[PDB]
Formats: C-alpha cells, structure tokens, sequence
RNA sequence: GGGUACGACCAUACUUGGCCGAAUGCACCAUAUCCCGUCCGAUUUGUGAAGUUAAGCGGCCACAGGCCUCGUUAGUACGGCGAUCAGUGAUGGCGCUGGAACCCGGGGUGUUGUACUCU
RNA sequence: GAACACAAGCGUAAAUGCUUGCUUGAUUAACGAUUUCCAGUACGAAUCGAGACUGCGAAAGCAAGGCCAGCGAUCCUUUGC
RNA sequence: AAAGCAAAUGAUUAGAGGGACCUAUUCUCAAACUUUAAAUGUGCAAACAACCCAGCCUU
C-alpha cells in the first residue's frame, strides 16, 4: 500500500548531508532577491515552514513576486502534451541564486571590451592556436609495449 | 603558588527516609535546626514494589552549606567519628564523606517528639578558579594538573587532622 | 568501556567557532539581523553593549556578508578625558558612555544640531518615535534608529546594560524600549519611580556605601559632590564628543 | 610582531598530553548597604582593588588519533549501444565508447573583514 | 545512542527536548494568490500575503492550533448577523 | 549498479593479548543499512517585445 501523501517518497530526498546538519547561516539570510532573477529551488529540510513539494526540488525558474518572508517563482512543468507555467510560494530559505547565465553575461562583457580596445587603438591579445593541426615530433627515445606475459599470471587472485 | 591551596567548597547533608508523611515533616524540622537554613524536599523517579514507593513522591530532604558554618559542621562530624576514617572513603575526584547513625550525638538537645534520625555528610574540595567551568559566558575546562586528585585529598586531611586507616 | 574511540572522532561534527568559545548566541543573532525581503538590503544598525571586568564597550554595527562593519565605537576608559576617573564600571559610568557614543554618532552624521535629546536628566519613560510608531505626527524628520543587543547577559531590573540604553536615548538616538527594567520600576503596580532612577544615574547609592564604609573603618575621595562632576561631565560630553587621547 | 570588541567561511580550526608566555588587555580574584535572585551571592545581581599567572587564553611540539589534499587501488568493479556472438544452461568475452569505492603511500594542521589600540 | 500523544520516515542541543512564569493567534480575517490529487473540476490538507484587535518579550521577533493521516454535495431542518 | 563492515544501525565466525569482561584484529552479509559513489538521466541559459552607456521625469 503506497499512499499519496504530500511527502510520499522523500526519505533520502529531504535529508541533510553527512556532518552538515543545522539551520541556515547568516549569509543565507542576507541574500536579497529582485523580480526577474533566476533562482534554484532546493529544500533545506531543517526549515519546515514554506517547503515546496518534492517535484520542484532542484528546479530553476524566475521570481515574479517578493514578500516580507517569501518568494514567488515561475517554473515549467510538462503535462500530457503541453507544458504549464506553475507559480509556487516558498520561504527565502529554500531558494538560491542561480549561476545559469554567468557564462552568457561574461561573453557580452568581453565583446564590449573588444569594441572599446579597437576604437581606442589598444593592442588586442593574441589568438589561441588549435592543437589539432600537424607538426614535427622529435622523441628522445621510443618504448615498446608487447604483452610481456607477466600480466597473465598477474590477474590471478 | 599562593592560590594553589586546597579549600572546602561545600558540605552537603542528606537524610533519606521513606514515606511522605509526618516522618518527613519531623526530619525537615531536625535538618533545618542543625542547618539553620531552609531545606528542600526530593521526589522519587520510578515506582518500586520492593521499596514500596511510587514515582514523584516525596522521599528525602537535603541541604547544602558553604562558609564558616560548613567548617564547624564538618568539625562536629569528625568529632563524632573521632577523626578516624577508612581508605575507601575518598574518590579520585577529590571528595570524601561519612555518616552518623544518631542525630543526638552532634550536640543537639533531644526532643521526645521529633525522634532520632541518621544523616549523611559529603565534602567537596577544590582549588580556586574552578568557576571557568560554571560561568555562563566563555565556559571552558579546568586544567588537568590544576584538578584535585585522590592522593592530595588524604594528605590535606592528615594535615588538618590525621587518623586514616588503610 | 571507552566511548571516545576512533569511530567517535570520525562522526563528530564540530559546532560554530564562536559557539565553542562561548561568545555568540546564534539563535538570537539570526533574529536580530533578519530584515524584510521587501526592503532590498537597506542598512540596519545594532547597538552592541559589552561589559568586562574593567571597562564598558558600546558600538554601533552594521552587518555584512564579508564581516560586520563597526561605526563610532566608544569605551568607558576615555572618561578621564572628560573628568570621570573613578569606578568606571558602575551605573553612572554606564550612562556616561552611552551618552558619549550617541553624540559622536550624531556629530558624524551631521545631525547633532537637531535631535539634541533631553538635557535635564530624570527617570521618565517618554516614548521613542520610529517609522512604525509615528507617535502622532509622521511628517517631521525621523531620528536615527538602532536596536539594542546585549548578548549572553542576564536581563534583570537594574542591570547596567539598560543604563547604557538610557544614556543613548537621552543622547538623541531612537532605540525602542520600555521602562520595565529601569531600577525604579515596580512590577506589582506596574509603575516607575523617577526619583530612584535619577539617584542611581548620578551614583547616589555609591556615595552612601562609600560614606558608610568610612564610618565602619573608624572603630575597626569625598562624597556629596558625585552629582557635581557627573553633571559637569555630561556638559563636557555634550560639548566636545569627538575629543580623544592621541599618541 | 601582538591585544580586545563585533564577525564571515564553519575540524588545515576538533580531541589528548607536554613546554613557554615582554608589555596593553583579557582573566582568576575582594565583598553583600543598595537593585536583583537563590535551600546555598555556587550560578546570577550590585559595589572595590587586596594578591596571581596556578588555571582559563595565546604560541610550539608529539613515528599521536581525526580531518584536508594528491597518488595508488585501476582502465579493475560497474555501465550505454551492437551481433543469424560463444555456451545445454548458469553466464561470459568481443566491437564503438563512459568510468568508480575502501585499504594503502606522500604532503598539510586555519584563512580573513571593520574599529579602538601595544611594541 | 533520550524526548517530541499515536504508525513510520525526516528534523532538532545556551533547541523543535525538560522545568517554570504570564496568557487565549484554537478569534476576526474586505470571495487576494498558489501547491498537492488533477479533467489542470470539486472535497480534504497545506503554503505566501493584506486589514482589525491582541498575547509574550528590553528588543529584533514569534503566534491566526498541536508540521506533514484524523474526514463529507443538491434538496430539507436548524442557529448567528 | 558498484563498494564497506578494519565507519554509525542490524546480523554473524574464530583465534590472540590483558569463565564473564576489556582492547585491537579476523571469516561471512543487508529490498524495508550506510561514510563514498558511477553509466544511462533530468532543470535552466546560449540576444531585438533584448542588453549595455549617459542624462531626465513621476510615486
Ligand atoms: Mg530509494
Ligand atoms: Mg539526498
Ligand atoms: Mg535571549
Ligand atoms: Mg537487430
Ligand atoms: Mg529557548
Ligand atoms: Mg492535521
Ligand atoms: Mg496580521
Ligand atoms: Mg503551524
Ligand atoms: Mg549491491
């Protein structure tokens, strides 16, 4: 008899890591959130208030509303042949800032610096060279590998 | 060092009578007399058919004394036991105790109402500066060499008054 | 049987550093630094009061992730610069150091000309005007705000930590509080005695004890002027809060 | 080169023992008229300086435990895809490819922010 | 390695445990929004808010039951405003 | 999945050093055990109804 309660399979999902128990630290409290940001949803398992359902554990979305002790997040979820945008409300302890766009932002900054250097005449750093082309290989010595028949006696427990 | 000496911290008197009636009431009067200090009652923990007691029922009465009164009360007890003790009376912690059988012998005028009781004496000794293990803020542990051991306990005893039989 | 074997050390989880040293109560710390998420990291200030065996420390702290930032600290050992060189740990000393830090903070913010606070010293509750407690009007400029922090100290009627609070409030700072802990407060009638509070503020009790000590010294420096330089020190502090000992 | 107050990460910071500790400070420490609280000024609360580094604290050390990191275990165990593959079966290797864990060995034993400060 | 009414799992050490002091946030809460089952219907349970009056605290703050199982349409009867 | 019991919980064989007992080992295990931990998986992003830079207005 499986039962479909609110937490029906969360024995290992909602458990703290080894030698890592406790309540949230100060740095988590001073995070600050803004509408339009990307956040990850992960349950803390030490704060029972405002815990999301198990489906939304390890999911990323955009915050749409900020309250004194809560955050509202929009998360995609596939149903039958479509995907629904669900809105969930959680406490600020169960959300982390997402680094899913930091590579894209860094690339934009680099391109902006490229334009500024060109228009200011600054020399550009030299281009990296691929190693998949050819070249000369001069070895000091060459070894041989020929199945020296001691390995056959080796793999006997 | 001047403050490495051994002093008496407190002396605890305990009277463990059964029942929770007038016997307990009279025993409290006797203790508060000899102690000139309000005593407190104690309640049991389990229920034992053999001992005929129930859980959380008044059983014993005790008190603790610090200062000069502790010193003189200790002297009276040793006088009753003629300043003679045994080897197996000192703990490795650094404390020792004994027990009188008749409360009359301490020098208290007998009263035909209260009756005759026996008592337990326990003495705790320690150096100065143990508060580090009892203060609210920045609590730590006392140093090992600073702790009082059993061998120094009897030596302290013989110094003030000898008479230990091994 | 040995309980502290090798397996015991493998599974042990150490507590926070400042908890092992017995310095910080993190349960109270978390609630003290918490702020509404609707305010997007607007500064919030604390009033930290600590008392050692020889000194009283009052600091104004703003909490940050990289570490707490301290603005305008004050210590009771700078009092001899103003004319208090004895005791330095009684109720009178605690009031003086709280007043000094409030004036220093206000001067640095450039608001000392306003928000002068009370000048006549008396034990009276009054009330503190904050954004959530308009006390009537809400259009006048609001006073600088901070919340008191006492740490692991025991909160009892007549404690010296609240003496620092009263000095800061009279200095002009807005710290929310109630008169339930001032020494003249009686809980059965829920009333506060102004005369008792002002007597302890000016160190009346110390003078009586010192006088009595001299009498018992007979048949085994001078009282009656404590209010003298205590009032004089208050005026000196209100005059030049920024003066310090340079070297 | 250090101290104190408030911290961030939360063992390279913990546990046991030994040795040393210039100054500022931090402590242990003296005592109960008043505020306050206890069976007991032990803790707690209010007022002082009589003594001391004994302890706490800091620093160093230990064929010390633990913890952290790099190798080894090992291209081993296990896996995705393929066969009119082998084998009575149980199972197994092959082709294209991904790739562990403990034991064990070498090294290491806190980093750092704001303010007031001592040499 | 105890305890947290009860089945089990998760969680917790100056506490979510124990003792004690004071209390009635187990009230009202303008048809606010959302999760779970799911047809993205209802019922049950739960999460994040806004307003009134309060409780405990020196304060920051916590609390509109006891965390997650413990319950019920149309018609009819009956009570409150 | 694997691995481990020389690590917590549960089961379990035998010698040794100081008949129970203690210490360090040792044979052998786990769907309702686990410090560790794959392969195959699963969420988000990779530009115009947008992002920067500057100055400006309103609450
Ligand atoms: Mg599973
Ligand atoms: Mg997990
Ligand atoms: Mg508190
Ligand atoms: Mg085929
Ligand atoms: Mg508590
Ligand atoms: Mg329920
Ligand atoms: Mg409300
Ligand atoms: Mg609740
Ligand atoms: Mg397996």
């Amino acid at each position: 008899v499986h039962s479909h309660g609110y937490k029906c399979g969360t024995r290992h999902l909602f458990a703290k890591k080894f030698r890592k128990h406790g309540v949230p630290s100060v740095s988590t409290i001073l995070t600050n959130f803004k509408v339009g940001d990307y956040v990850d949803v992960v349950a803390d398992a030490a704060v029972r208030a405002g815990m999301p359902h198990k489906y939304y554990h390890g999911r990323t979305g955009i915050v749409w509303n900020v309250t004194p002790r809560g955050v509202g997040v929009i998360i995609n979820k596939p149903v039958r042949n479509r995907t629904v945008r669900k809105r969930i409300c959680v406490r600020f302890e169960h959300v982390r800032k997402s680094r899913c766009q930091e590579a894209f932002k860094q690339k934009l900054k680099d391109l902006e610096a490229f334009r500024a250097a060109k228009k200011a005449g600054t020399p550009l750093p030299p281009k990296k060279v691929s190693t998949r082309n050819g070249g000369f290989v001069c070895p000091k010595k060459v070894e041989v590998l020929a199945r020296r028949t001691a390995d056959y006696e080796a793999m006997i427990p | 060092n001047p403050m490495r000496e051994i002093v008496v911290k407190k002396l605890c008197i305990n009277i463990c009578v059964g029942e929770s009636g007038d016997r307990l009431t009279r025993a409290s009067k006797v203790l508060e007399q000899l102690c000139e200090q309000t005593p407190v009652l104690s309640r049991a923990r389990l229920t034992v058919r053999t001992f005929g007691i129930r859980r959380n029922e008044k059983i014993a009465v005790h008190c603790t004394v610090r200062g000069k009164k502790a010193e003189e009360l200790l002297e009276k007890g040793l006088k009753v036991k003629e300043f003679e003790l045994k080897s197996y009376n000192f703990s490795d912690t650094g404390s020792f105790g004994f027990g009188i059988s008749e409360h009359i012998d301490l020098g208290i005028k007998y009263d035909p109402s209260t009756g005759i009781y026996g008592m337990d004496f326990y003495v705790v000794l320690g150096r100065r500066g143990e508060r580090v293990a009892h203060r609210k803020r920045r609590v730590s542990r006392v140093g090992f060499n600073h702790r009082v051991r059993k061998e120094e306990a009897m030596k302290w005893f013989e110094k003030v008054h000898d008479g230990i039989i091994f | 049987k040995v309980v502290k074997n090798k397996a015991y050390y493998k599974r042990f989880q150490v507590k926070y550093r400042r908890r092992r040293e017995g310095k910080t109560d993190y349960h109270a710390r978390r609630r003290m630094v918490l702020q509404d998420k609707t305010k997007f990291g607007t500064p919030k200030y604390r009033l930290v009061v600590r008392i050692t065996n020889r000194d009283v420390i009052a600091q104004i702290v703003h909490a940050k992730v990289v570490g707490d930032e301290v603005v305008m600290a004050a210590y009771s050992h700078e009092l001899p610069l103003f004319g208090i060189e004895h005791g330095l740990t009684n109720y009178a000393a605690a009031y003086a150091t709280g007043l000094l830090v409030a004036r220093r903070m206000l001067a640095k913010l450039g608001l000392a000309e306003k928000f002068v606070g009370v000048k006549e010293v008396d034990g009276s509750y009054a009330a503190v005007r904050t954004k959530d407690d308009d006390q009537g009007d809400d259009e006048s400029r609001f006073p600088f705000k901070a919340i008191l922090d006492v740490g692991l100290a025991r909160t009892t009627t007549g404690a010296r930590v609240f003496g620092v609070l009263k000095g800061a409030v009279d200095g002009g700072l807005a710290v929310p509080h109630r008169p339930n802990r001032f020494p003249g407060y009686n809980k059965e009638s829920d009333a506060l005695n102004a005369k008792v509070h002002r007597d302890r503020i000016f160190g009346r009790h110390v003078a009586d004890y010192l006088k009595q000590v001299r009498e018992e010294a007979s048949s085994n420096v001078s009282p009656d002027d404590m209010e003298g330089m205590y009032k004089r020190a208050h005026a000196a502090i209100r005059a030049d809060p920024t003066k310090r000992r340079a070297k």
